[PDB]
RNA sequence: ACCUCGAUGUUGGAUCAGGACAUCCCGAUGGUGCAGCCGCUAUUAAAGGUUCGUUUGUUCAACGAUUAAAGUCCUACGUGAUCUGAGUUCAGACCGGAGUAAUCCAGGUCGGUUUCUAUCUACUUUAAUUCCUCCCUGUACGAAAGGACAAGAGAAAUAAGG
RNA sequence: CCUCCGCAUAAGCCUGCGUCAGAUACUGACAAUUAACAGCCCAAUAUCUACAAUCAACCAACAAGUCAUUAUUACCCUCACUGUCAACCCAACACAGGCAUGCUCAUAAGGAAAGGUUAAAAAAAGUAAAAGGAACUCGGCAAAUCUUACCCC
RNA sequence: GCUACCUAAGAACAGCUAAAAGAGCACACCCGUCUAUGUAGCAAAAUAGUGGGAAGAUUUAUAGGUAGAGGCGACAAACCUA
């Protein structure tokens, strides 16, 4: 029974779960685009939200700083958190991190996801987007939507 | 426990052929408008995004070659500047990654 | 006002600059050592 | 437990079952004979 | 001495229990050497229940405290491909005894390997009982001793389901 | 994150993750380990050799102990041979076992418990537990604590 | 070349208490008390915990010796290549 547990049993405990989900965050810090199986990535999601949330905080507060100091285990990132991705999302309040299903890992066919920061400088992804305003059924839609503007 | 008589390749057949067995078809399989292969709708198109790892990792690779060593991680945003383009105002105070090709259609 | 903790490598990590960082610590105990025998003893105790 | 009573050595090896031993006894002579009729290889160890 | 010795694993306990009624308790009923309270006996009733401990391997027995009661049995003396091995005539050993000795004693005693990944069958979500408290009542009954029913009210305990 | 380790010698094995090319820690070819370390010794005939070791000094011993030459005769005139690799041996196996010694006594050296997901039962290992504290059980087995006294052999 | 015993010449035994001890606690090392797991297992006797000894009648590397009407044995009819 697992009602209302939210948090997945990964590693060899709950210690190896952190550090685990602490270097894909480190990893994805470093290089803002990071590929790994579907299931860590949503669980490092959450942290990744948190760190970028600290990083708001601010450099003086000691216990962002303590924070930061524990989750990026490259100490140089720090900076990094604090200096380039919270003064990238400064005006945002939330969503910092897109995740994306990937083809399954041809090695042992894992469900994988990349995770990146938005706004990063790297590539954009292949991002899905939605159907055209233009197609058959979005202009019977806004068809509608028109004649209720007139009507009101 | 041990078996009591061998199954008979007629009830065999039937365990190993019956549907809950059996793969079962996939329709979320759609062409790709970008490239046209194939994939899954959920899923990200295997050929667009090895396009973009394969530029990544170009990217990267610069990045690496400016930054000389470990623990080397600038404290700026990046900008990635392709052949015969120059640092715009935004770029300005921005570390650049030159790449020697001209930038891709899809990037932007 | 803001102590960014200092940005050196791992000390436990397997990596060539935590082992580096690791033969820095073996250093550091050397020039703690006062006594030249000491000194020696660390320096050669290691049989390669 | 069991299973490892082969502890090698050549030198245990050769005083027990080498040319010199097999050759010093009657009965090893006709070890060393039977082999060469049977057509081992391998006459002695 | 009829199946089984090209193996049907066999005491007691744990676990889960299915069933019988020749009913221990709860229900109804006849008789009584049934005044009442306890009882005894017989008919009907197997829906439900039928305790925890000390020594002992004990099943049982005795004892302690309870209970409404702590039922008799069958189920390979149910159930070891679910469990335990304390007893129990495998290998070691001691005591008493037998024998010249080896060795033995339905004598004691200390120790002593519990296998199996389930192929098939079968199966895996099918209106509750009881005790006690008060009151009736110190009434009926009875010389006293003692001492009820029924009705009513309240409390619980267990079982099932949440 | 782990580190029982690890590095050498011995013993064992005998080219057994060096390079190239083919396949699909395999196959074929190519290469390699260089002696100072170690092994491989000694001209005779007699003749000597009571007094441990233990920091050898006090002491204390008992179980009474690894460590020595001289005399004469011969004799120099001319640095060979062999081991040197490895992820390794004995266990039918890349076997949780066996495996001597010197250092390192936690490491400078050596390693990776998680193929991915879910977090059903049963099972194994571990941790915590209201009140009680052996009522369990053959037996305090196990676990937790650190705990008295009496018997048999 | 295991094992029983022996022969030659070797090696090992931290630390603490005590003091020249078949002394105590306790590593390495040797053993295998009890429990669990395992039972075609990692293993044709192991693993984890727990435990006995651990300066001695100790453990142990090398070479040699005793051979089946036998050897060897602090007798368990033990061990002598599962
Ligand atoms: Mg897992
Ligand atoms: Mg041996
Ligand atoms: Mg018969
Ligand atoms: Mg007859
Ligand atoms: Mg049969
Ligand atoms: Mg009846
Ligand atoms: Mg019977
Ligand atoms: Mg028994
Ligand atoms: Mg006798
Ligand atoms: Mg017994
Ligand atoms: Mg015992
Ligand atoms: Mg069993
Ligand atoms: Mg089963
Ligand atoms: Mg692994
Ligand atoms: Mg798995
Ligand atoms: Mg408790
Ligand atoms: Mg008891
Ligand atoms: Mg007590
Ligand atoms: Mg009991
Ligand atoms: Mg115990
Ligand atoms: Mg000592
Ligand atoms: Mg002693
Ligand atoms: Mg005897
Ligand atoms: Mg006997
Ligand atoms: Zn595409």
């Amino acid at each position: 029974i697992s009602h209302g547990r939210v948090f997945r049993r990964m590693g060899l405990g709950p210690e190896s779960r952190i550090h685990l989900l602490r270097n894909l965050l480190t990893g994805l810090v470093r290089h803002e685009r990071i590929e790994a199986p579907w299931a860590r990535v949503d669980e490092m999601r959450g942290y990744a939200e948190k760190l970028i949330d600290y990083g708001k905080l601010g450099d003086t507060n000691e216990r962002a700083m303590r924070m930061a100091d524990f989750w990026l285990t490259e100490k140089d990132l720090i900076p990094k958190l604090f200096q380039v991705l919270a003064p990238r999302y400064k005006d945002q309040t939330g969503g910092y991190t897109r995740m994306l299903q990937i083809p399954n890992r041809s090695l042992d066919r894992a469900k994988m996801a990349v995770i990146e920061y938005k706004g990063n400088c790297l590539p954009p992804l292949p991002l899905p987007r939605r159907d055209s305003h233009l197609t058959l059924l979005n202009q019977l839609l806004q068809g509608l939507r028109q004649d209720l503007r007139q009507s009101q | 426990a041990a078996p009591k008589n061998r199954r008979t390749i007629e009830v065999n057949r039937c365990r190993r052929r019956n549907p809950q067995k059996l793969i079962k078809v996939k329709n979320n399989i759609d062409v790709c408008p970008e490239c046209g292969h194939l994939k899954q709708k959920h899923v990200l198109c295997a050929y667009c995004y090895e396009k973009v790892c394969k530029e990544t990792a170009e990217i990267r690779r610069q990045i690496g070659k400016q930054e000389g060593g470990p623990f080397k991680a600038p404290t700026i945003e990046t900008v990635v500047l392709y052949t015969g383009e120059t640092p715009s105002e935004q770029d300005q105070g921005k570390r650049i990654i030159e790449r020697d090709r001209k930038r891709p259609s899809w990037f932007t | 006002v803001a102590r960014y903790p200092p940005i050196v490598a791992s000390m436990t990590a397997d990596s060539k600059a935590a082992r580096l960082r690791r033969i820095e610590r073996w250093q550091a105990t050397v020039h703690a050592a006062e006594s030249v025998d000491e000194k020696l003893r660390i320096l050669t105790k290691m049989q390669f | 437990a069991r299973g490892n009573e082969y502890q090698p050595s050549n030198i245990k090896r050769k005083n027990k079952h080498g040319w010199v031993r097999r050759l010093s006894t009657p009965a090893g002579v006709q070890v060393i004979l039977r082999r060469m009729l049977k057509g081992r290889k391998s006459l002695s160890h």
